[PDB]
């Protein structure tokens, strides 16, 4: 995260570190949504251009962590996957469009101060919320510049920005499954993911209800904080069908 | 640097 | 879960986190 802060104890109960078991690393942010399952991109499992394909005994996940590289005994638990899904149109080959992903882990995790879920998105609140200007919140142990690694979870709050914008700042083709977010340069504030950040929750508090949703997956920018480029997030709620088709069955 | 983490979980 | 995006550490003790009122203040509608 750049431009960010250190989150407070507890302030995002559903934050997952995607993490490698040899070489032992920080690969991915990811999110806490029930017991058993935790969301992630597509991207930090499958990215065959950088021979990136994990298998569920490649890796673990670890949840309630405030420091990036300590042992947090008695706070953090650590959980073995069972079974990872990815979108099955999700398109590494030229955009990421679909950049989304799910694994279910082998037991339940217990909740606890520092444990909680995250809210998915229901249409209406996506609706409400999934406006330019209106802000979310960041989070994660990515690099705190593009070209360095923080002591503990990061977090920032960056406004969504209108369509167009974040069309005309970028070759890419930007699909309606991508929003953008982040400051622009006369608005005189900073801010963005960075890389390791990426599968970590793009999230809201809803003003109806007072429960934080996720709205998005840190997915993918040019750079880091770069003036003029935005950070692309996955649209939760655009994939929520395949997100409850997954769970439903398996 | 990464601090080791318990045995148990990499078994 | 029925107790989704509710932190035990703010929600839950009715307690605010230092920059979520940013969030709220931009939620102009
Ligand atoms: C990724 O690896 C698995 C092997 O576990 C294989 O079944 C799958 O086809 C691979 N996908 C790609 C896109 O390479
Ligand atoms: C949203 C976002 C921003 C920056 C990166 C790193 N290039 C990844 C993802
Ligand atoms: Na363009
Ligand atoms: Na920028």
């Amino acid at each position: 995260i750049v431009e960010g802060s250190d989150a407070e104890i507890g302030m995002s109960p559903w934050q997952v570190m995607l993490f490698r078991k040899s070489p032992q690393e920080l690969l991915c942010g990811a999110s806490l949504i029930s017991d058993r399952w935790v969301l992630t991109a597509a991207h930090c499992l499958l990215y065959p251009p950088w021979d990136k394909n994990f298998t569920e005994n490649d890796l673990l996940v670890r949840i309630g962590k405030h420091s990036r590289t300590r042992y947090e005994r008695n706070i953090e638990k650590i959980s073995m996957l069972e079974k990872i899904y990815i979108h099955p149109r999700y398109n590494w080959r030229e955009n990421l469009d679909r950049d989304i992903a799910l694994m279910k882990l082998k037991k339940p995790v217990a909740f606890s101060d520092y444990i909680h879920p995250v809210c998915l998105p229901d249409r209406e609140t996506a609706a409400s919320l999934l406006q330019a200007g209106y802000k979310g919140r960041v989070t994660g142990w990515g690099n705190l510049k593009e070209t360095g690694q923080p002591s503990v979870l990061q977090v920032v709050n960056l406004p969504i920005v209108e369509r167009p914008v974040c069309k005309d700042s970028t070759r890419i083709r930007i699909t309606d499954n991508m929003f953008c977010a982040g400051y622009k340069p006369d608005e005189g504030k900073r801010g963005d993911a960075c890389e390791g950040d990426s599968g970590g929750p793009f999230v809201m508090k809803s003003p109806f209800n007072n429960r934080w949703y996720q709205m998005g997956i840190v997915s993918w920018g040019e750079g880091c904080d770069r003036d003029g480029k935005y950070g692309f997030y996955t649209h939760v709620f655009r994939l929520k069908k395949w997100i409850q088709k997954v769970i439903d069955q398996f | 640097d990464f601090e080791e983490i318990p045995e148990e979980y990499l078994q | 879960e029925a107790d989704c995006g509710l932190r035990p550490l703010f929600e839950k003790k009715s307690l605010e986190d230092k920059t979520e009122r940013e969030l709220l203040e931009s939620y102009i509608d």
